Order: structure tokens, then C-alpha cells, then sequence
């Protein structure tokens, strides 16, 4: 768990730490922080793994009507919007 | 990359100190200045508005320029006053006293030789400097008069950077100073020439929002500065948060001002909702475009239905879809097309930022450039020239070191500017 | 929908009219609350169940939950006249509760 | 097939297995019983050997006895008729060589392995047991 | 041996390329960390321990669009020296990306381009990815292709673009960038494809049932079109065409290198049970006028040629039936002097599918490349929106102030106006 | 190869298509998911369903039908019914506002928005064809899109397709029972348009099927399910010789050759002979004779018109089941011998015979029994002129004071199309005097 060398961002205690390669300093800093608290729910560095009625079957992709809570779901296929709204 | 935030005046500190209670809650920073946040994007681009000190602490980039020591002593003892470094609270001894010429010429000119030492110090501790800011009101002589002399001498040292000013221009309805038009008419003589940017906020319409749509019985000067601080951060959120589509501070200044004198804008804010009608309100993309664009929700009291939109922004803030955002900017433009200029065939600028303001699921922020900003400038010059035709209060300025021909020189540049808005209408 | 509050606490006065067994619920006026206040429920007999039974003054005590029109009111305290009346009718009153403090109003 | 070295070099770099050696040439006419040392390098499974000389023997100074190389399993093998020792095969010249989809320049040469050698057993070292 | 390096410019060029490189990883066996658990050499270099480095370079001026590739799931896949990043952004200014900030990075990127193509054995194509809206997608791209036009020579340089739409746009300046960038793309690109954002919203709404398509679904459709061109580089076909061979066949003249694209089965996975997906069913869905990628109707056009590219379970006897069908229907009009009219391409490998994507796992697929006279009305629309604002000089003060003369605004108008009559004089019959 | 595309328009036309497609899915072995169960299969090969169904790689059977409607509700019970997966989603087409019982609304204002979608879907069900025997349409004259859009449907099919056959099964209004005030104004104009574009036209009014449900069966209070279940028994028997093998069989162009003598007389009647509840069926012989003269009962015809007032032109016979060819000829010779049945002068043969082998199937939940024989009649009288002497009466009873005319004019319809259609419909009244009188 480290950062790649060209990275242009903020790493705590980086300016005060010295005398190593950049990736080695970032790995050692991300491993632990005696001075402060590192956040628990983080989302930059992630593990690499390869990319009554009305169920999801009871309709067609041209069906007209009201499906509850399915006007706020976006970027998905119509059956997928209906599936993750109903279930 | 990064910005240094100047604050000037008794309005300027009370505008400015609330903004640092706002943007330090973007980044999980407690009042002593230490990060205690809950995500790594609360920390990742924090150097845009900061400098770092020893011990796991960050201090802002701000100087706090006043002409009375008693108006920052409340700011140094607020809830978020001890965050600032006390080296650059550079302050005067005697008062300007609602006087232009005692801020520009006589008294502030001794102080500004010492203000430049720290703003040159905050502008050499950088990586690649991006811009500055300025908070001031166009009524007095501490916020308004020295802040004008501040800008021009920044401009001759750092002439390819970005200057912003967040004005609070004087109102017609009730005036809290007798000599307001002698301030604001000589003031905009250098907001037409010396700055890259300037906004326009009336206190007349900040009252109109805080009674019609927010249902406040009694708004203080804290609830009005909540409205300003939620827009002064909305134009610097592509610069410190990643986006699906990006439009940072330089990208709008090139793109919106069509001609090099017409840089007076009028902002709003979309999810502004009454506390009883928060429950009965849906938040979709059409429910931001419906409330960005309506003439009630402006913060400038210059009615857009009385003129032509020139160039129109929208910096959205949430997790939206790029069709539905681009649909409504097409839908509004085709419905009422008389209100928009026709020799600019699409008056839309769009941006989407992936990190909302905290507590809100979705937001938006608007920057109009309408034709009807001349009715601010015309109605200053109708009540300026009542007083100047008989020379009511002139002896307090002429006795501090300025001539008579400088005022009819200032009435040239303001009454030129009204014509250059009628020219392109 | 609020970023500042997840729930709010609304104080109400419940009036029971011994003349006709009717009830009314009235929110007191609070400065700067921003909500429509005053008469929440008009004077009428409140139904206790789907059978059409009405609330009697015998069903009302400190620390009881009163459910009317899908709202649940926690009875916290009563006035001196109500206390003396219920005790004179042989109802033992529960200890007075404290109204919980509204987080939003405190902030 | 695999022509890869880097994983084994990163995994087993400095590890060798050493066995001392005794060899009775007393069955021959004039040889004495000999003490040798047999190193086995785990980076590439390659073997080297050296002689251990007594206090009173008239043998010259030897820092080796053979080469650090791979030892064949059976006999001094006939790997002659040169050209067959190349591991990869070719189809034409187009230098730039094209890999032939069949494999014709392949001879089954067996080598000693760390699975093969052990304590207290006898092996064949270039025709010597 | 089949070397091909793709350089990405623009924020748009990176989210296009972030979908192509999750497609080329899944198509072969490799993982986000580069390690397989024969023909990857078209797009992957070869290092020691089982790594395969992509043959790419991601260059954009602002830092905030590459920094989630530096921290995303593909940190270790790209070599860090490729992700070139500047400091200050062009900010919707062709002048600022071509004259001011582009001069501080063109020295560095051409070092990485040299360090890639000296490792290569023999090079066919460059695939640059950009968009005709902003600054670094339009200005830096122009400076990139006059360096590459003379530093490298006659290596083929492809060009995947996005045209600005007729109505639905996101800038008020979008005509000004896209009449000054046809000046330099014409003399340097060998084939320049156009796919505008407006038409994909229709196809994502009625063929696929995606109401509200975000740009993640938009860019998962472009990557199928780029991959289907290059499946004949990487795989073995019954009748294959390389990137060199159909550049000859597609363009008549050295100024008419603007083809269209169409991908025929673009079908949701619930409505793909019921359809046969035969070869003659999807050959004519390419020429359906509601399925094109650029908003210009082919019924007003006049076809020069067509480059069908097929992949999957296709047999050449089923191909020649459908080609004879299209030449008999009378709403399709080829020109007088193109009697053959077609360039068949038949491949063996089916198109791979991304999990979390939007399409269906289909046995056959068609990608189509047409060259019509129908794009005369996609360049006579946006040419008016240019000089509607240029007739009294809106937004010229920004462009002049950092390196552009006043005359080059109209030097590129006539080279787009003389561009237009070459499409009038190519469609006439005898 | 013997294919026929079905189209259905309106709330009457959809609810006919439910009863016909529960019939065909049980006539062959189709389950409501779409495929034969692969545990048990009934007899026959691939040939018996390709007139109606399609195929994919997995083995689905998607019907060649499209349902057209102008409101959401009536389609949406097909989409949530037990046959939701058996129909492909684009085949069930649905507008947004219905035509509000106007001919003019469905033909000029609203019908232009769903004529563009429904003409690419036929061209997607006729490109996958190899040889198409002819379309079938299903509508009701009284309705708004069953009258307005359906006339607009037939015209664009005469142009784009040609002489390909277009059958129509229609619902004529009853003589006095009706659900709508406007019904004279629709059935005049829609008869004016569907004259020149339709090839055959089996009109049936609902009041006659009311009378034979209560009498021949015992079912008092019938709904439209019992009305539609008997209609599909007649639609299937027309095409029963296309699908299953017969002793002597007729196709869709066989009866148009024989029934229709002149190019505007194409209005046959309909009679289904054994219509018996299961408590009476097994005590009766039900021979070929007993189900031949029962088609000639004037109380068993399915239009409220009386063939004693008119001349028979040409009668079609559709025999299925346990029918021997030699017993059709015995019962035919009784009819021409009988003297209360009158034929025209210039047609001495007067009969087409069709004999099939497959006996008619039973729908569970239905009311008819399992029988061994049946006869379907397609007569052609001159006595259908009396069902237009009471339609032209109820038209000018309104129209001579201009009632309801402003509702139709303001939809792009000029006022001249009422006087146009009244005279053309009066032309067909004298075409039946002229043809049906003796030389």
C-alpha cells in the first residue's frame, strides 16, 4: 500500500520525513501515523480484482406506469433501475 | 494551484470569518486547526487554501486588514479565531471613519506599505500561485477605500494572476450611511479597471431571500453571511475536488466575460429551502434549474426579467447525470428565448463536482451576467448627483487631499458603463 | 432532508373538555421556529380504536402515549387543576417526565 | 513451455545446500578414500564440487574439482553433434527467428534435482559413484 | 511486431481511454496489476516476471483528472513515467493550450513517445483520443500532430474525435475551437473519425433501455468501436484487414478522410433473447438512419464506400447474401463511380463483454465504417454558429491576448469553407 | 411458410387477442413461458406452429402479433398477466391519450403519433417472413382507435405492401343495444374507408352472441370473456387448414375467390354449429346432418339480420373433426331441396367444402364441451342490406340537426366528409338491390 512516484497530492508528514525514496516514504507514512489519526472509511487505494407483486420479471422494457423510488436512479438499464428500486 | 485570501473591513471580517467556519468544515478541521476528518479527499487538495505548520496542523492563507483594532479583537476571540496566524493581523491605529479619502490617501497609505510585506510573504511560500480573493463592502472607507488601493498595487506586482472581489454594493431602499453614493461611485472607478473579477451582492435582496423563501422571522448578520459563504466556496470546488466535468477558477473568467469591462456578476444558490418545506420537496436536477434561474432567488436585486442574459453559468455539486444536466440548460433556453442574447447561440456553461456540500445530497450554484446590472449603476448615479450638484458633504474629502475634478471624472466611468450595457442589449 | 437535524421535538398542549369528552391539541407559539404553529388538532372526540371507542379522561396519565391521526404524543406533565381532578376521581398520577431537548433548538 | 528465471532468482537467491562427500577409490589400484564437498545452488539447481585435502598429502592446491554447472543423471552423456544444445527452436530466418509450432530440436536430458539428492544414498557423478 | 501506441489527450480522452483499457485487459487474460495468472504484443510491452505494460501515455494539463488514474485500480498497470501532467490548465482556450502551456510539455511527451517507439519492432498506428470542445483536446492535439508529422514520417496516425453537437452543448465557445482545429487536423491525420455526443443519447434510450445515460455508459460504447477495428491486429480471421489496408479502401481523395461509425447489435440483454441476430438482420441495422453515431441523415447523402467489419459466428456465404440485399433497396444511394461499394471483413473472435457494462453477450457483431456525403449538413450547421458570434467579435479578446493573431480566425474559416465545396463536387453524377 | 401476421387495435381488439392466444398456445403445446415442457410433447413436428409462432436458438415461440392501443391500462394487464413473458416487449404498443370516442381524433390528431412506430414493427415481422399468407386485423366500429386509427392503419398497408391479403374481423353495432351515443357517426365513416382496402370482412354484433349464449348454452349473465371465447373458435377454424393436415383443405385466398362475387360485397356472416354445454353434448348424435342445418337456423346466426328476407349468394363450409367426405354431400343436397332456403339466380353451385382432421380443442375455464365434429359457416346473403337500413336511419336522425358535429370538425376534419360518406354508404344499399334481384 503506497503511492506511485508521479503523484501530485497531499501526504501528511512528507515534508518533514527525509532521506528516502518517495514511494518508500509514502508506504511508511500510510502504514501508520503516531501524530494523527488516519480515516477508517477511505476510497482512494482499493484492492485490484478484475472489472404483493412486481418482481423484476413481471414487466417488459416498454411498460408504462409508476414504480416507487425509481425516478432517482440513474445511468442504468430500465430493468436494472426497476430491479434496484424494487429490491 | 493555490490562493491567498485577503479580508478587508468590518463587513469584510464578518463576511470572511464565517467563510472559514464553512470551508474548514469541508475538511474536518477543529477550531485549533488540526485535521480530524473522515475521508482522504478531505485532505488531498487542502494546500489550495492552506499552508502547513509543525505538529500536524494547517493554517489558512489570510490577512485581516482593518483601520480600528477593536473590529478584529472579536474575530480573534470567535469560535474559529485561533486558527489564524497572529503575525498577519496588520491593523491601523486611527479610524478611517466612513471616509474614502481617509482610507485611500491620508491614513491607509501608511498601513498598506506594511500589508504588502505579508502578502508578499504569503505569495513566496508557494508552488505555483493561482489567485487572490478580497471581501469588502462598497459603503465605507476601511473595507472599501483601502481595498481599492490594495488591488492596484497587487496588480502591478502580480499582473498575470487572478483577482477576485466579493462586493456588497449599497442598497437603494434603506441606507445605513448618509454619504454612501460618494463612496460607491468613486469605488467602481477601480472595479472597472483594476480587477479581473467582481461580484455584486445587495443587502436588499439578501433580505428578500431570508423572508420570502426561508421564512425567517428575524435574520441577523449571521444568516446573511451564511448565504455569501455558500457561494464563495461554490466557485472554488472544481479546484479542490475531482469532477466528472471540470471548470476551475481560470476557466470561468475567460469564458463568461464577453468584453473586457463587463465583469459584474450576480449569484444565487439552488437548494435554499424553508425549514418546514424541506420535508415536502424533491431534489432532482430540474429542482435546481427551477430555483437557480427564477428572479426571486438572486442575490443582487437586479431583475433579470428586465433585460437580456449575456452569459450564464451553473456549477453543479453532487452526483448527477450528464444528459439530465445538459437537458435542462437546453429546455430553459428554448422556452423563454427572448430573455437571452441571440448573437451568442448557446448561453450555457456547465460543471459537475463529485463531492456535495456536507449534509446535502445535491446542490447547484449560479452566476448570471444579465443586462439589468445597469439599474444598480443608474440608481446610484441618480442619488449621487442630487448631492453633488449642490456639493453637500464635499468639504470632508477636499480637505483630505483630493481635487474637485476627480469626482466628475468618476461620474464619467460609471455613466460610460451604463451605456456599454445598453449597447449590447 | 435537513443537513442540520435528523428529527425535531414538537411541544404540544392536550386539552380534554369534561363537558362533552372532546379533545384538542395545540402547539404553543415559539419565536423563530419557522413552522406553522397553534391548533394542531381541532376540538372533537378522538377515536381510540377501529371500533369507534373514544378516549376517556381515565385513559390519560403522565407517561402515557396518546395515538391520534397517526401521531403519537408522549404525555409528560399536567396542570394543577388536572392533577387535583384526576386524584379526586381516584386516578394515581405517574411521576412527571422531562420534555426532551430539541438538538436543533439547542444548536 | 517456460523459459523463466526471474521468479526463482527472487525467491531462492542465496540459498545453497551443502553435502560433504566420501569416495572410496581404494577399490582401484592406487587411490585413497577421498573427502570432497558438494554445493548445490537453489537459484538455478546447479552443482559445484571441491576437494578437501588432508594435512599430509602431496596433492596440489585446488579451489575446484569441476565446474559450477548442471550434472547429468546417467553417465558422461553423448551430447555431441553440435546444434542440438540450443533450447529454443526455429522455423526460418526471415537476425529475427520465428518459433516453429512443432518441436524437433529437443532431446530429453535429465539433471539432478533437490528432489533427487539426499543424505545416505549413492549417485553418479560423471562416471564416479 | 504489430506495435501500436495510443496517446490520450484531454479529460475526455482519459475517460475514453479508461474504458478501452479495461476492455483490453478483460479481452486477454491479464488483471489490473498486469500479471496473467501470444498476441498481446499489439498493445502490451513485455518485461520480466509476468508483467505486461500497456503501450499508452496519458497526458493532460490539469492534475485532477489523471490523479484518479494514479490512485484508482490501475496504479500498478501503467508505468508511472507515462502519466504526464502539467500545472495550469488551458481553460477552454485553444490559444492557451497551443501557444502558452503546451510549449512547456511538448518537450517532455515526445521524449516518452521516442522512448516507446525505439522499443518497438515495427509500428503501424498511433491512436490519439481527444474531443473538439476544450483546449488541450483541441490545441495541444494540434501541436502534437505537427511534431509527429515530421519527427516520425509516414507512420499511420489515426484520430478518434467527438464533434460538437448541433443543439446539446456544454460551452458557449464550442464553435470557435472546432473551426480553428479543422485547419490542422486536415493536413496531419490520415483517418479522422467523428462521433458526437448527441446521437448516442438516442441509441442509449431506445435500443438500450438506459434512461439518463451518464458518460460511463457513453464511453463503454466507443471502446467497442476501437476494439473492433483492432481485433484483426490481435486475432486470426477468415478474412482479415489490418490498420494499413482499409485506409486505402475507405478514402477516395486526400481531403475526404472523415468516416462515420456504426455498431450494429447494440441491444439490451433482456431484449436479446427474442431476436435472431442473424448476419442479414444486423447488416441492414448499420444503414438504419436512427442508429448512426453522428446527427446527419444518410438519406440526404450519397455513399462513397462502406467498410463492414464483422466478428463472431459469421460465414462468408451468409455475408454475400446480405450485401446483395442492400444493393436492391432503393432508399440507399451509392455514387456513380463506386460499383463495388464494399470492403468485407470477417473475424473469428467474438466481442468480449464487460461485467457491470450495458450490452449483451452476443455471438455475432458488426462494426461499420461509412463515408457519405451526408456530413455536408453537419458542417454547414456549426459553420453558422461560428460566424453568428464572429460577425461582431464575441470572445475574441481572450484568444488574441496570448499568442494568436486576428487573421488566423479567418485563415481557418476559408480552409473550412473550401473544405465544404469539396463535398459538393464529389457527389454529383454524370 | 404458411405465416400470417396478426394485428390488434383497441380495447376490443386486445381482449379478442387474449382469447385467441390462449387458444393457440393450447392448440399446440406452448406453455406461458414460451416453450414445450421437454417432459411430454404432443404430436406433430415443426410445421404445426410456424404460421403463428417464431423460434430462437434456445427454443422460444414469440408470436407474430402486435397489440395497438391508445391508452396504458388495457395493455398493462397483458404485461402483468400470466402471459407476460410470452410476448416480446416492443410488440405491445401503447400511446398516451386515447381517442375519446372520436373517429377524427384517432385518424387525424392522435393517430399520427403511433403510425410511425407501428409501421417499423410490421416491417420487422415481415422481414423475418418467407411467404406471408396475409394479415389479420381485429377491431370494433364503435370505438375511437378501433375506428379512427384502424382506418389509418389499413391505408398505409395498402400502399407499402400491395395486394397482400388483409382480413378483418369486426364488431358491428347492434340494431338497438349500444354503449355509446356517437355510434352512427363512426360506423358510417369507417365503413367508407374500409371498403376499398379490406379483402374480407366478417362482421359480428355482440347482441346476437348474447342471444345464443343464453339459449344454446345455459349461461345467463355473460361477460366479454364468454363473448371472446366463442369468437376465437371462428378465427381459428378459418386458419385450421393452414396449420393441420386435412382431407380437402382451403387457404386464405381460397374463400376470397369463392364468397365475394363483386368487389364490394365482401361482408359474410358467421355461424358455429355445435355450441353445446357439456351437460348436453354426450346425449346427442351430433352427426354431419345435425350440425349442417343448424348453421341455417336464423336464430343461430351471429349478426342480428334475418336471411329469410334475402338471397344466399355463396356459402363456405369449414368441417373439422370426424367428418367423412361422403356425408357432407348428403346434407348439402337436403338444403337445396328445402324451399325456405333461397339462393340467387346466377349461382347454381353455391358451395365450397373444406374438411379438416383436427377436432377443436377445449379451453379449461371455458364453457363449450369437447366435441368430435364441428361446422363453421361463412354465408353471404342479400339480407345484410337490412342492417344498413337501420344504420343510415340513425345517422341522419342526428345529422339533419348537426348533433355532435363540432366535436369532430375541430380535429382537422372538414365538414364535407359527412356528406361524402353518407352517399357512398347509400351507394352500397342499392348495390344489394341490383345484385340480388332476378334476371
Amino acid at each position: 500500500p503506497h503511492y506511485i512516484p508521479g503523484y501530485t497530492g497531499h501526504c501528511p508528514l512528507l515534508r518533514f520525513s527525509m532521506g528516502q525514496t518517495y514511494g518508500q516514504v509514502t508506504g511508511q507514512l500510510l502504514r501508520g501515523p503516531p501524530g494523527l489519526a488516519w480515516p477508517p472509511a477511505h476510497r482512494t487505494l482499493l484492492p485490484p480484482i478484475q472489472s404483493h407483486e412486481r418482481l423484476s420479471s413481471s414487466i417488459i422494457p416498454g411498460y408504462t406506469g409508476f414504480i416507487p423510488r425509481a425516478q432517482f436512479i440513474f445511468a442504468k438499464n430500465c430493468n436494472q433501475v426497476w430491479a434496484e428500486a424494487m429490491s | 494551484r493555490e490562493i491567498v485570501h485577503l479580508q478587508a473591513g468590518q463587513c469584510g471580517n464578518q463576511i470572511g470569518a464565517k467563510f472559514w467556519e464553512v470551508i474548514s468544515d469541508e475538511h474536518g478541521i477543529d477550531p485549533t486547526g488540526t485535521y480530524h476528518g473522515d475521508s482522504d479527499l478531505q485532505l488531498e487538495r487542502i494546500n489550495v487554501y492552506y499552508n502547513e505548520a509543525t505538529g500536524g496542523k494547517y493554517v489558512p492563507r489570510a490577512v485581516l486588514v482593518d483601520l480600528e483594532p477593536g473590529t478584529m479583537d472579536s474575530v480573534r476571540s470567535g469560535p474559529f479565531g485561533q486558527i489564524f496566524r497572529p503575525d498577519n493581523f496588520v491593523f491601523g491605529q486611527s479610524g478611517a471613519g466612513n471616509n474614502w479619502a481617509k482610507g485611500h490617501y491620508t491614513e491607509g497609505a501608511e498601513l498598506v506599505d506594511s500589508v504588502l510585506d505579508v502578502v508578499r510573504k504569503e505569495a513566496e511560500s508557494c508552488d505555483c500561485l493561482q489567485g487572490f480573493q478580497l471581501t469588502h463592502s462598497l459603503g465605507g472607507g476601511t473595507g472599501s477605500g483601502m481595498g481599492t488601493l490594495l488591488i492596484s498595487k497587487i496588480r502591478e506586482e502580480y499582473p498575470d494572476r487572478i483577482m477576485n472581489t466579493f462586493s456588497v454594493v449599497p442598497s437603494p431602499k434603506v441606507s445605513d450611511t448618509v454619504v454612501e453614493p460618494y463612496n460607491a461611485t468613486l469605488s467602481v472607478h477601480q472595479l472597472v479597471e483594476n480587477t479581473d473579477e467582481t461580484y455584486c451582492i445587495d443587502n436588499e435582496a439578501l433580505y428578500d431571500i431570508c423572508f420570502r423563501t426561508l421564512k425567517l422571522t428575524t435574520p441577523t448578520y449571521g444568516d446573511l453571511n451564511h448565504l455569501v459563504s455558500a457561494t464563495m466556496s461554490g466557485v472554488t470546488t472544481c479546484l479542490r475536488f475531482p469532477g466528472q466535468l471540470n471548470a476551475d477558477l481560470r476557466k470561468l473568467a475567460v469564458n463568461m466575460v464577453p468584453f473586457p469591462r463587463l465583469h459584474f456578476f450576480m449569484p444565487g444558490f439552488a437548494p435554499l429551502t424553508s425549514r418546514g418545506s424541506q420535508q415536502y420537496r424533491a431534489l432532482t436536477v430540474p429542482e435546481l434549474t427551477q430555483q437557480m434561474f427564477d428572479a426571486k432567488n438572486m442575490m443582487a436585486a437586479c431583475d433579470p426579467r428586465h433585460g437580456r442574459y449575456l452569459t450564464v453559468a451553473a456549477v453543479f455539486r453532487g452526483r448527477m447525470s450528464m444528459k439530465e444536466v445538459d437537458e435542462q440548460m437546453l429546455n430553459v433556453q428554448n422556452k423563454n428565448s427572448s430573455y437571452f442574447v441571440e448573437w451568442i447561440p448557446n448561453n450555457v456553461k456547465t460543471a459537475v463536482c463529485d463531492i456535495p456540500p456536507r449534509g446535502l445530497k445535491m446542490s447547484a450554484t449560479f452566476i448570471g451576467n444579465s443586462t439589468a446590472i445597469q439599474e444598480l449603476f443608474k440608481r446610484i448615479s441618480e442619488q449621487f448627483t442630487a448631492m453633488f450638484r449642490r456639493k453637500a458633504f464635499l468639504h470632508w474629502y477636499t480637505g483630505e487631499g483630493m481635487d474637485e475634478m476627480e469626482f466628475t471624472e468618476a461620474e464619467s466611468n460609471m455613466n460610460d458603463l451604463v451605456s456599454e450595457y445598453q449597447q449590447y442589449q | 432532508i435537513s443537513m442540520e437535524e435528523h428529527y425535531r421535538i414538537r411541544h404540544v398542549n392536550i386539552y380534554y373538555y369534561l363537558e362533552d369528552d372532546s379533545m384538542s391539541v395545540i402547539e404553543p407559539v415559539v419565536e423563530n421556529s419557522g413552522i406553522p404553529q397553534g391548533k394542531l388538532i381541532k376540538r372533537q372526540r378522538f377515536t381510540k380504536n377501529d371500533m369507534g371507542d373514544h378516549y376517556h379522561w381515565k385513559d390519560l396519565n403522565r407517561g402515557i402515549n396518546l395515538t391520534v391521526y397517526g401521531k403519537t404524543f408522549r404525555i409528560v406533565d399536567c396542570d394543577r387543576f388536572t392533577q387535583d381532578f384526576l386524584e379526586s376521581q381516584g386516578i394515581e398520577l405517574n411521576p412527571s417526565e422531562k420534555i426532551p431537548l430539541d438538538p436543533y433548538t439547542q444548536l | 513451455q517456460s523459459f523463466d528465471t526471474l521468479k526463482r532468482f527472487i525467491q531462492y537467491d542465496g540459498k545453497v545446500l551443502r553435502f560433504f562427500c566420501l569416495w572410496d577409490d581404494s577399490t582401484s589400484l592406487f587411490g585413497d578414500r577421498r573427502e570432497f564437498v558438494l554445493h548445490y545452488f537453489l537459484c538455478d539447481g546447479t552443482v559445484e564440487i571441491r576437494e578437501v585435502l588432508p594435512s599430509n598429502s602431496g596433492r596440489d592446491a585446488m579451489s575446484s574439482f569441476l565446474r559450477r554447472g548442471k550434472l547429468p543423471k546417467y553417465g558422461p552423456p553423448g551430447i555431441y553433434q553440435p546444434g542440438q544444445i540450443t533450447d529454443r527452436a526455429v522455423l526460418n530466418v526471415y537476425d529475427g527467428y520465428l518459433l516453429d509450432k512443432y518441436q524437433l530440436g529437443k532431446v530429453e536430458q535429465d539433471f539432478y534435482t533437490d528432489q533427487d539428492l539426499s543424505i545416505g544414498a549413492t549417485i553418479n557423478v560423471w562416471g564416479r559413484k | 511486431m504489430r506495435e501500436c501506441i495510443s496517446i490520450h489527450v484531454g479529460q475526455a480522452g482519459v475517460q475514453i481511454g479508461n474504458a478501452c483499457w479495461e476492455l483490453y485487459c478483460l479481452e486477454h487474460g491479464i488483471q489490473p496489476d498486469g500479471q496473467m495468472p501470444d498476441s498481446f504484443n499489439t498493445f502490451f510491452s513485455e518485461t520480466g516476471a509476468g508483467k505486461h505494460v500497456p503501450r499508452a501515455v496519458f497526458v493532460d494539463l490539469e492534475p485532477t483528472v489523471i490523479d484518479e488514474v494514479r490512485t484508482g485500480t490501475y496504479r500498478q498497470l501503467f508505468h508511472p513515467e507515462q502519466l504526464i501532467t502539467g500545472k495550469e490548465d488551458a481553460a477552454n482556450n485553444y490559444a492557451r493550450g497551443h501557444y502558452t502551456i503546451g510549449k512547456e510539455i511538448i518537450d517532455l511527451v515526445l521524449d516518452r513517445i521516442r522512448k516507446l517507439a525505439d522499443q518497438c519492432t515495427g509500428l503501424q498506428g498511433f491512436l490519439v483520443f481527444h474531443s473538439f470542445g476544450g483546449g488541450t483536446g483541441s490545441g495541444f492535439t494540434s501541436l502534437l500532430m505537427e511534431r509527429l508529422s515530421v519527427d516520425y514520417g509516414k507512420k499511420s496516425k489515426l484520430e478518434f474525435s467527438i464533434y460538437p453537437a448541433p443543439q446539446v452543448s456544454t460551452a458557449v465557445v464550442e464553435p470557435y475551437n472546432s473551426i480553428l482545429t479543422t485547419h490542422t487536423t486536415l493536413e496531419h491525420s490520415d483517418c479522422a473519425f467523428m462521433v458526437d455526443n448527441e446521437a448516442i443519447y438516442d441509441i442509449c434510450r431506445r435500443n438500450l433501455d438506459i434512461e439518463r445515460p451518464t458518460y460511463t455508459n457513453l464511453n463503454r460504447l466507443i471502446g467497442q468501436i476501437v476494439s473492433s477495428i483492432t481485433a484483426s491486429l490481435r486475432f486470426d480471421g477468415a478474412l482479415n484487414v489490418d490498420l494499413t489496408e482499409f485506409q486505402t479502401n475507405l478514402v477516395p481523395y486526400p481531403r475526404i478522410h472523415f468516416p462515420l461509425a456504426t455498431y450494429a447489435p447494440v441491444i439490451s440483454a433482456e431484449k436479446a433473447y427474442h431476436e435472431q441476430l442473424s448476419v442479414a438482420e444486423i447488416t441492414n441495422a448499420c444503414f438504419e438512419p436512427a442508429n448512426q453515431m453522428v446527427k446527419c441523415d444518410p438519406r440526404h447523402g450519397k455513399y462513397m464506400a462502406c467498410c463492414l467489419l464483422y466478428r463472431g459466428d459469421v460465414v462468408p456465404k451468409d455475408v454475400n447474401a446480405a450485401i446483395a440485399t442492400i444493393k436492391t433497396k432503393r432508399t440507399i444511394q451509392f455514387v456513380d463511380w463506386c460499383p463495388t461499394g464494399f470492403k468485407v471483413g470477417i473475424n473469428y473472435q467474438p466481442p468480449t463483454v464487460v461485467p457491470g457494462g450495458d450490452l449483451a453477450k452476443v455471438q455475432r457483431a458488426v462494426c461499420m465504417l461509412s463515408n457519405t456525403t451526408a456530413i455536408a449538413e453537419a458542417w454547414a450547421r456549426l459553420d453558422h454558429k461560428f460566424d453568428l458570434m464572429y460577425a461582431k467579435r464575441a470572445f475574441v479578446h481572450w484568444y488574441v491576448g496570448e499568442g494568436m493573431e486576428e487573421g488566423e480566425f479567418s485563415e481557418a474559416r476559408e480552409d473550412m469553407a473550401a473544405l465544404e465545396k469539396d463535398y459538393e463536387e464529389v457527389g454529383v453524377d454524370s
